RNA sequence: AAAUUGAAGAGUUUGAUCAUGGCUCAGAUUGAACGCUGGCGGCAGGCCUAACACAUGCAAGUCGAACGGUAACAGGAAGAAGCUUGCUUCUUUGCUGACGAGUGGCGGACGGGUGAGUAAUGUCUGGGAAACUGCCUGAUGGAGGGGGAUAACUACUGGAAACGGUAGCUAAUACCGCAUAACGUCGCAAGACCAAAGAGGGGGACCUUCGGGCCUCUUGCCAUCGGAUGUGCCCAGAUGGGAUUAGCUAGUAGGUGGGGUAACGGCUCACCUAGGCGACGAUCCCUAGCUGGUCUGAGAGGAUGACCAGCCACACUGGAACUGAGACACGGUCCAGACUCCUACGGGAGGCAGCAGUGGGGAAUAUUGCACAAUGGGCGCAAGCCUGAUGCAGCCAUGCCGCGUGUAUGAAGAAGGCCUUCGGGUUGUAAAGUACUUUCAGCGGGGAGGAAGGGAGUAAAGUUAAUACCUUUGCUCAUUGACGUUACCCGCAGAAGAAGCACCGGCUAACUCCGUGCCAGCAGCCGCGGUAAUACGGAGGGUGCAAGCGUUAAUCGGAAUUACUGGGCGUAAAGCGCACGCAGGCGGUUUGUUAAGUCAGAUGUGAAAUCCCCGGGCUCAACCUGGGAACUGCAUCUGAUACUGG
């Protein structure tokens, strides 16, 4: 029902906020190579449960602070 | 709007007879017919490759008195229809009320047709049609008005041309002047005199 | 001004913001009273001024003043700091 | 509002309207959200002068749109004739 | 069933050939300019530069059914007229029709214009949660009883004028309390608190202070939860160029709380951390409104954003806010600055980037016109009033399209022009003459359609006390056109009023003569011109185009000459001098799982118009118009597991 991403963490060294790479795969639209593409999203998270090398599924909600939409679920393959 | 030249120079350059003229004397005995106008008659005019495109695509203009503007019109509808495309452009050369006006033999000329119809005279179905270049599909009853069946020079047309070769593709009555444009004219029941497939090449270029 | 409802209405609003200034600093004054009394501790005379301050919001709200839920700011942001006293 | 009203085009002298559903602030030929019929004053005989969608001219009349006087006269004229 | 059917090359390097590589032309096209020339009509297009400055009118008003009132019009009942025995005073009297000024309600936030700024605050596509929403509409309830000033006016006064000042009197749907109060706000709760307004049309007899309470309907007001509609907000994609710009940022990135707008929020403060963006191009510099589309192209692509339409931004430049549902406001408000105009020198007034219009710049772009008669829009219960939006007019060949300037006979192959082997050929059946036709312009005559409504009645029925007033429903009556001496047919006369332009060495269709003689000159490339020039200049003939024809500016094509579809690197321009190597690209082989790429289906959306296909209407076309495919996308849920990723 809900439209999650998944992604990867970055940088969380702040405090109660992640920053989560996420990696579309577009395809060019001239040249017909399968290129990869990536964005940067925050990620609001109470609790300040991950670090950097780690797999989360973040999901869409209001704007916490400026630059900061998103809310996580769950952190899967906790480790690096 | 239309070439009011000598008609004779026209048949002499295009090198054939195009049916300017009436009937009443042979296109040989009234002018030179191979010699090419002006000084440099018995000059022969063997030409290029392009001119003898160019002197294709001037006969079939030169034959129904059309301009290059309102040609080009009649090339662009004839490759955006379906079917062939030299026998979808020598079929709306032939739907022209110019053109089944004399091919019925209501005038002795293509040249006199316009007359006959731009002087308010042909009426379509039971409404006059001014217009010379009106696009006459099929079934349509072309008639004579009442103010020109009692001409001299539309019945003196009518025992010309009931001497040359009768169509195929039309339906005429004689002594109540009314015609009947059938269906739409094949392609050799216009005759394999005109090559056809170069004023394709030109436009197609 | 050079048409003449351009005037009419130039001068009906100093005559609507004299009236509209009154009546919403009397408003501002009664709520400074109850941020006067709600660091002294008075949580039986800042009460004092809330409940006179009940209506004199809840109506300069419905004759259209402020909106409604500036009418409800107000009055769940100062029943929070009366009742952690 | 939001209304329905003819809204013109065509040719110089020759005019065609157009219904439409639109906002009554909006130009007359400008923004609309349901083409929803037409009217040829210059119709010739058996051919339609008027093609009205009458189920969606009472679907947008219960939510309220003030339907104007001149499409008032064609379902007045359609719908009896 | 159909929605596509689409691709041309030539000249030029050398004595000569192939190859590579540029340069130039053929075609389409325009918000177009200029030269020569000019008959008509239909529909569209007309300040691209100086977002330069503006004279003159004009573009936003309405409501007496919100209220005091009479500034006039014109009727009234008075009655004092000269009394004519019937009337042509006028103070007075708002009592009626209406109504100048003013209070108030609603509208000036729409319609109309321009693109200066704006490389993501915008725009396009597709998703969201935390919000308000005048008029319109549905449902359930209310709509009591009091009040204070104040404009208009009157008196006096300041100022050149703009505009004021003072003191008295007067009302309401303007303004303010009390009561009332839930299904709403605040609250876990108990409880605390919150609004309002009337007017109009008719009335039987009961009250009837003479106005009315009383009965009736119509519309208006207040509060809540809902529907539509418009707007504010947020996130991931996409929307120019440059690296001879490689480092930017302290309210900056995140938190806890107070405050704040309608709502989330560094939105704004106070404290505590040290963070955020950047080689997938941050900051800075240059340039630009974007999109539906348009022109070209066989396509993929390349350039561009005018008219029509959606969005945004701007209103003399630089700011800020009030009124309000809605603006930080083109024809509103105050404050500075530049520039105009009045002045009595104290002080004032104005903003065409609204339609017209003058100056100026420029190669260059119109009339200081008619009408609300249609479709819209503001107010009004209605009639009506305003409407430079819009509907039509004027000028211009600026573009697309249609028609006309005769048709037929006519040989003595007339005269005159030119060529010439001095016979003749050629203009040329072309002209003349002989007969025929009258579209278009020209004078007459008749006459469609754009006109639905509104008005004054009458009939029933719905209402109520009511056979009233009213509302819808059937009819009968006189009715309403800016264009407009209209589109359009029928009469009269007579071939009469209607043809110009470029080129003729090759490419590229069309050949000869005279007059200059490396001169005067042509030129898009190759070349011509030095006494026989098919190239310069004239004439004769000729070819291509036609109410147009040419030359320049610009894009695309040809250019496979920036090449994904679609090219090259031993000598022609091109392999780093050679290596090791993190970021990046790619990865032998088998089974298993997962579904990201990929593939199939379905719903949702991709606005209308335009392009395309079948159809309908103006005498046909352009133009207009119905239905459908198209909009190659994007998101969601299902499925498929061969290949690729995990
Ligand atoms: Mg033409
Ligand atoms: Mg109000
Ligand atoms: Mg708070
Ligand atoms: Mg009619
Ligand atoms: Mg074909
Ligand atoms: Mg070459
Ligand atoms: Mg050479
Ligand atoms: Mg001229
Ligand atoms: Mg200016
Ligand atoms: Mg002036
Ligand atoms: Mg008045
Ligand atoms: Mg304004
Ligand atoms: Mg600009
Ligand atoms: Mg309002
Ligand atoms: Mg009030
Ligand atoms: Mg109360
Ligand atoms: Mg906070
Ligand atoms: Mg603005
Ligand atoms: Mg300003
Ligand atoms: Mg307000
Ligand atoms: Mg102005
Ligand atoms: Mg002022
Ligand atoms: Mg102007
Ligand atoms: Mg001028
Ligand atoms: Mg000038
Ligand atoms: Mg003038
Ligand atoms: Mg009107
Ligand atoms: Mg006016
Ligand atoms: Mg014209
Ligand atoms: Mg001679
Ligand atoms: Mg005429
Ligand atoms: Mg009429
Ligand atoms: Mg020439
Ligand atoms: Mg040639
Ligand atoms: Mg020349
Ligand atoms: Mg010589
Ligand atoms: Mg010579
Ligand atoms: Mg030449
Ligand atoms: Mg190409
Ligand atoms: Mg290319
Ligand atoms: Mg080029
Ligand atoms: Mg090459
Ligand atoms: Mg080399
Ligand atoms: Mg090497
Ligand atoms: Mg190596
Ligand atoms: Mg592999
Ligand atoms: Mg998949
Ligand atoms: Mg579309
Ligand atoms: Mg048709
Ligand atoms: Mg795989």
């Amino acid at each position: 029902k809900i439209r999650t991403l998944q992604g990867r963490v970055v940088s969380d060294k702040m405090e109660k906020s992640i920053v989560v790479a996420i990696e579309r795969f577009v395809k060019h639209p001239i040249y017909g190579k399968f290129i990869k593409r990536t964005t940067k999203l925050h990620v609001h998270d109470e609790n300040n449960e991950c670090g950097i090398g780690d797999v989360v599924e973040i999901r869409e909600c209001r704007p916490l602070s400026k630059t900061k939409s998103w809310t996580l679920v769950r952190v899967v393959e906790k480790a690096v | 709007a239309r070439y009011l030249g000598p008609k004779l120079k026209l048949s002499r350059r295009e090198g054939t007879d195009l049916f300017l003229k009436s009937g009443v004397r042979a296109i040989d005995t009234k002018c030179k017919i191979e010699q090419a106008p002006g000084q440099h008659g018995a000059r022969k005019p063997r030409l290029s490759d392009y001119g003898v495109q160019l002197r294709e695509k001037q006969k079939v203009r030169r034959i129904y008195g059309v301009l290059e503007r309102q040609f080009r019109n009649y090339y662009k509808e004839a490759a955006r229809l379906k079917g062939n495309t030299g026998e979808n452009l020598l079929a709306l050369l032939e739907g022209r009320l110019d053109n089944v006006v004399y091919r019925m033999g209501f005038g002795a000329t293509r040249a006199e047709a316009r007359q006959l119809v731009s002087h308010k005279a042909i009426m379509v179905n039971g409404r006059v049609v001014n217009i010379a270049s009106y696009q006459v599909s099929p079934n349509d009853v072309v008639s004579i008005r009442e103010k020109a069946k009692k001409q001299s020079r539309v019945k003196a047309a009518l025992e010309l041309a009931e001497q040359r070769e009768k169509p195929t593709w039309l339906e005429v009555d004689a002594g109540k002047m009314e015609g009947t444009f059938k269906r739409k004219p094949e392609r050799s029941d216009l005759s394999a005199d005109i090559n056809e497939h170069l004023i394709v090449e030109l436009y197609s270029k | 001004a050079n048409i003449k409802s351009a005037k009419k209405r130039a001068i009906q609003s100093e005559k609507a913001r004299k009236h509209n200034a009154s009546r919403r600093s009397m408003m501002r004054t009664f709520i400074k009273k109850v941020y006067a009394a709600i660091e002294a501790g008075d949580k039986a005379a800042a009460q004092k001024a809330f409940n006179e301050m009940q209506p004199i919001v809840d109506r300069q709200a419905a004759k259209g003043l402020i909106h409604k839920n500036k009418a409800a700011r107000h009055k769940a942001n100062l029943t929070a700091q009366i009742n952690k006293l | 509002m939001v209304t329905i009203r003819l809204a013109r085009h065509g040719a110089k002298k020759r005019p065609f309207y157009q219904v439409v559903v639109a906002d009554s602030r909006n130009a007359r030929n400008g923004r609309f959200i349901e083409r929803v019929g037409f009217f040829n004053p210059i119709a010739s005989e058996k051919e339609e002068g008027t093609r009205l969608d009458l189920d969606r001219i009472a679907h947008w009349v219960g939510q309220g749109a003030t339907i104007s006087d001149r499409v008032a006269a064609l379902i007045k004229e359609v719908n009896k004739a």
